RNA sequence: GGGAAAGGGAUUUUAAUAGCUAUUAAAAUCCCU
RNA sequence: GGGAAAGGGAUUUUAAUAGCUAUUAAAAUCCCU
């Protein structure tokens, strides 16, 4: 009964994650350790026109980025545990996520390392300009 | 490459996949929106919300390894290492029905320690917004054997309530043994997913109130503390797991379990299976094969009680020496071939199941060879045989007695662990009935330099007096005595055994 | 007055008595100091120090009225209003040996809730310094039927660690149910010393984090707290007692529960004699003697399941009533005599068991009445029969369902406390074996102003569709009819019953 | 087997004194209260030419105090509980106690209520002069 | 469970799609429930 | 207990001391251990 859902690869880590504490943390550790990034996720084909922000509700990647599918790219969301942000509700979840091309490789990490900026919701650091 | 694993399946009976935009995995999205690249696309579809699909924890593997992170699937060396946390560990799960099929929830957790929690049937739900862990549908297993099972599908707790006292149990359990936890099972496959509902791993950390190791977390409290200061704690932390099916058996736990022991039978419960589980890996550690190299640390007065048990051996030994006037003594069961005594001139000789040297020959005593040693005095100090001949001086631990180094073991005998392990049969009395219960008394020669007692055997008792020296010597002979019964040893002498034939000196 | 107590007596083997600087009272001294005029003299002795004399705790009598002080040992009145609170309480004990005679001291303490706590010996010791709470010697009683005993005299833990056990384990159990507790006790007189182990007494106290009344006093920290907040507190704070001796029984307790239960057979253990002790009151309180004028507070939605329960009622009576062509309905067990439904025109009679009106009649249910009633339909609303007829309509409380509002009763019954305290018969299944379990669906004549189920018999179904006013009335009853089987009702039809009957409208 | 110590008058108070977390405020609330005092304390005929000090080693009460025997008049001795004292050690065994006369009627209540002074040893406002 | 849609894995064998493997579907043995 | 000196109470009866009661000592019944 049912239908699989993950990959044999994946299945250390997001188990290391369902157990730890801290589940950025011992993402992070295990990525920068030499371990295999988290693979599956969801990738969209995007004609490259979009206006570049962060989260947005359909694909909005420019010729820089990459749109992910949310829900794949939230470590919370993979590994299926209680997210910590507000009240519970993810804010990736039914929305696309814009990742730059050269940090194409681990997309669960550069959702978990950066955070968005409040003003004009681009990457700090990666698009951003507030200054 | 392209291996799939049963770990967060789907449950749902949904027929068709998720949007891009809510799926978590690629193959998880439904056939519509791929492409032929491995590409998904948005197809400007109305949204299919709200939605509620409970997720399969069935399938956990703890075998990564990151710099920091202690390995907690542990070998055999490891595990024999740490006996002392060795909390025996089985689940009974429920099928979940109705909404969901295709996966398992715990419903009955059982330990060692005989203590079962019956938990509400509770899962992963993954919603439009997130995910939850809540109560979802389940039945009890089909067949006539699980029959038990359905009363127990309506009363049981809820899980926040049921992980401290989970965690009130292992620390009333463990906590003057070991600032581990070791959980050993028999199919880690669901005590793991069932582990994933009250455990919590990291780096190794240190107590808020003390030096002690970390072995539980609080989440309100965010907070890290052991055994003792683990009050309210709702997490235990950093277990090792232990598998016992892995370590060569073949079969079900019952036929392993009933081919060694015949004490742990009863009704079918959890908390049997986890009994059976520790009693059969506690076998196999410490009876077939045996290691003699490993050292386990001191915890309290083990050294005093060592040289304790030597005293009371020296004195029990001398004196029944020179009581009958033995000339041929026969020492069953000494590893070294050392002699205990040398202030009369007797012959010694030596057996061992297991020698260490040459000069001691192997013995694997049975009662038939009662009449090969008939002509001397048999030593069974620390020696364990089912019937004892009847010239016998023999010491033997009670395994009913609690002690700090006792630990349960197989067919009702216990595990002793003082600097070393030894198995100790279940104290069966019948084994000694040609032998009487050697009653207390003292023997000494020292040359001397109130206290009012007839089994002081000296040159003073003998003029009806007593002298200081005697004194502290009997005071200190009797706290000797009193630590090596009240740690649980007996002491059995033959039949003809007069203590008034001391009196000779 | 003179008359001597046993309390406080000198267990020492001593024949002289104290000093006058050093005896308790006056007639603990020596005869040798006393004088006339009820006077002591300083004779310029030696004194005879060190000394250590063991002192009784028999005899305690909690029967002092301080201003602010609660009364413990409540009255029947006071007791069945705290039912809630109920704790079983018994005391295995050891006899003082060696240097002290004539005093018991605690050696298995045991409780409604299935567990034993074995204790070292530890009793009161009177020293030229004060006095010590310490280790004394003790063995186990005398005679055949005290053999079990025997190992529990080197099972026993530190008593510190024990009271924190015990208000653990009471936390644990009384948390949810009453902010008191109340020991149920076979003999009081053994039982109270054993209570001066780990109980406290004084003014009613406020938890210090919360607004719960105190249960519970930590040494440590000089504080007060209820169940919630008492995690590592050392006593219990203010427990009530009873006695259910002092309740007309003649005989001991095990012939005295023998003859009302047949469940709690079992070997001898404290655990067990207090299961008796609290099962025989529970008997005496509430199936010999029923008050029906004792209200109970509201813990957890009581309104909202009674509510519940009325509509479950109102369905399925009325359904019962339109499906077969009943033109007579006897209730047997309705109070008084208030007509459940009135849309089928039907002749309605009454009966109880105790009417509260004239226009019930008296009627004590026996299987072999059935034929008085065979011409009609017989309900059973809450009414508890061993042998139902063939054409009833049965509600019934299942008794193995795990409630807040569930307790512990007799003979395997369960006490239900809803605004008032029913006493259940044991759920067993062979009573309805002339009757079959009623399945879930719901009927309506309501006017009407997506949802597919077959069950719902309406005017929309029939049609295949469903209207707004019907969903709602359908979630709704739903929601009822879960409430109240999650609560342990369930439902029995006679057999002829079918849900197709009722498509008529 | 044993010997009788306490009459039956006394068995109330001293089980709740066994009881209560606070053993003096308790005894003081019973006796405050109407209750009866505690009986059968060991009183010592002396011939009345003490130097009159609060706790001495012999009986040395004057014309205005009565000696009684230390262990009878501490509630704690009274009990057979834990003496709140420095290092469990009580003060008034093995020693005798001086009363006032007008308070002869309860001797526990004014050894709980009173304390001797440090310089002098004689009872603070029933004796002692430190002016 | 009071409650239509009877669970998870390992080994071997079989058949199909795709460019010997991954997945799908079935049978037999064993373990957990 | 591995460990010489076998426990607590209620009712009734009997004997002794002192001026019907308190204590001491014993027997019978019942309860706790
Ligand atoms: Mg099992
Ligand atoms: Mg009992
Ligand atoms: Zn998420
Ligand atoms: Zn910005
Ligand atoms: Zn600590
Ligand atoms: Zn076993
Ligand atoms: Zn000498
Ligand atoms: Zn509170
Ligand atoms: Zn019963
Ligand atoms: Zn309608
Ligand atoms: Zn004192
Ligand atoms: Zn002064």
């Amino acid at each position: 009964a049912g239908s699989n859902t993950e990959f044999a690869s994946n299945s250390s880590v997001l188990s290391l994650v369902n157990f730890t504490v801290d589940p950025q943390k011992a993402y992070l550790d295990f990525v920068n350790a030499g371990g295999a990034p988290l693979t599956n996720c969801v990738k969209m084909l995007t004609p490259k026109t979009g206006t570049g922000i962060a989260i947005s509700v359909k694909p909005e990647s420019t010729a820089d980025q990459e749109t992910y599918g949310g829900a794949s790219v939230c470590l919370y969301c993979r590994a299926h545990i209680e997210h910590p942000d507000v009240s519970g509700v993810c804010k990736y979840k039914g929305k696309f996520v814009q990742i730059p091309a050269q940090c194409v490789r681990d997309p669960v990490g550069f959702c978990l390392s950066n955070t968005p900026c409040n003003v004009c919701q681009y990457w700090i650091g990666y698009g951003c300009n507030c200054d | 490459s392209q291996i799939v694993t049963g770990l967060f399946k789907d449950c749902s009976r949904e027929t068709s996949g998720l949007s891009p935009a809510y799926a978590p995995t690629y193959v998880s999205v439904d056939d519509k929106y791929k492409t032929s690249d491995e590409l998904c696309v948005n197809l400007n579809l109305p949204a299919n919300v709200p939605y509620s699909r409970v997720i399969s924890r069935m399938g956990f593997k703890l075998d990564a390894t990151v710099p920091g992170y202690p390995k907690l699937f542990i070998t055999r060396e490891e595990a024999v290492r740490q006996v002392r946390s060795w909390i025996g560990f089985d689940v009974e799960g429920a099928h979940a029905s109705r909404n969901a099929c295709g996966t398992n929830v715990p419903l009955q957790l059982g330990f060692s320690t005989g203590v079962n929690f019956v938990v509400q049937p509770v899962g992963v739900v993954d919603t439009e917004w997130g995910n939850m862990l809540t109560g979802i549908a389940a039945r009890p297993p089909p067949g006539e054997q699980f029959k038990h099972l359905v009363p127990l599908m309506h009363k049981g707790a809820a899980w926040p309530i049921v992980r401290r006292r989970i965690v009130q149990m292992l620390s009333d359990t463990l906590d003057k043994l070991s600032d581990y936890c070791t959980f050993v099972c028999w199919a880690h496959g669901f005590a793991l997913t069932s582990a994933s509902y009250f455990c919590k791993i990291g780096k190794e950390q240190k107590c808020c109130m003390c030096n002690r190791r970390a072995a539980a977390y609080s989440s309100p409290l965010q907070s890290y503390a052991c055994w003792t200061h683990s009050c309210g704690y709702d997490y235990v932390y950093n277990p090792f797991f232990v598998d016992v099916q892995q370590w060569g058996y073949v079969g079900n736990l019952a036929t392993n379990h009933d081919r060694y022991c015949s004490v742990h039978q009863g009704a079918h419960v959890a908390s049997n299976d986890a009994i059976m589980t520790r009693c059969l890996a506690i076998h196999s550690c410490f009876i077939e094969r045996v290691d003699w190299d490993i050292e386990y640390p001191y915890i309290s007065h083990e050294k005093k009680l060592n040289s304790c048990c030597r005293i009371v051996e020296r004195n029990v030994v001398r004196a029944a020496l020179l009581a009958g006037s033995f000339d041929k003594v026969y020492d069953i069961g000494n590893p070294k071939g050392i002699p205990i005594v040398d202030d009369p001139v007797v012959d010694w000789h030596y057996f061992d199941a297991q020698p260490l040297t040459r000069k001691v020959q192997q013995l694997f005593y049975t009662e038939d060879m009662a009449s090969r040693f008939a002509d001397g005095l048999c030593l069974f100090w620390n020696c364990n045989v089912p019937k004892y001949p009847n010239n016998a001086i023999v010491c033997r631990f009670d395994t009913r007695v609690h002690s700090e180094f006792n630990l349960p073991g197989c067919d009702g005998g216990s595990l002793y662990v003082n600097k070393h392990a030894f198995h100790t049969p279940a104290y069966d009395v019948s084994a000694f009935r040609d032998l009487k219960p050697l009653p207390f008394f003292y023997y000494s020669t020292t040359p001397c330099e109130p206290l009012k007692s007839a089994v002081c055997i000296t040159a003073c008792n003998l003029g009806g007096a007593v002298c200081r020296k005697h004194a502290t010597e009997y005071r200190e002979y009797m706290e000797a005595y009193n630590l090596v019964s009240a740690s649980g040893f007996r002491l059995w002498c033959y039949k003809t055994f007069d203590i008034y034939n001391l009196w000779s000196t």
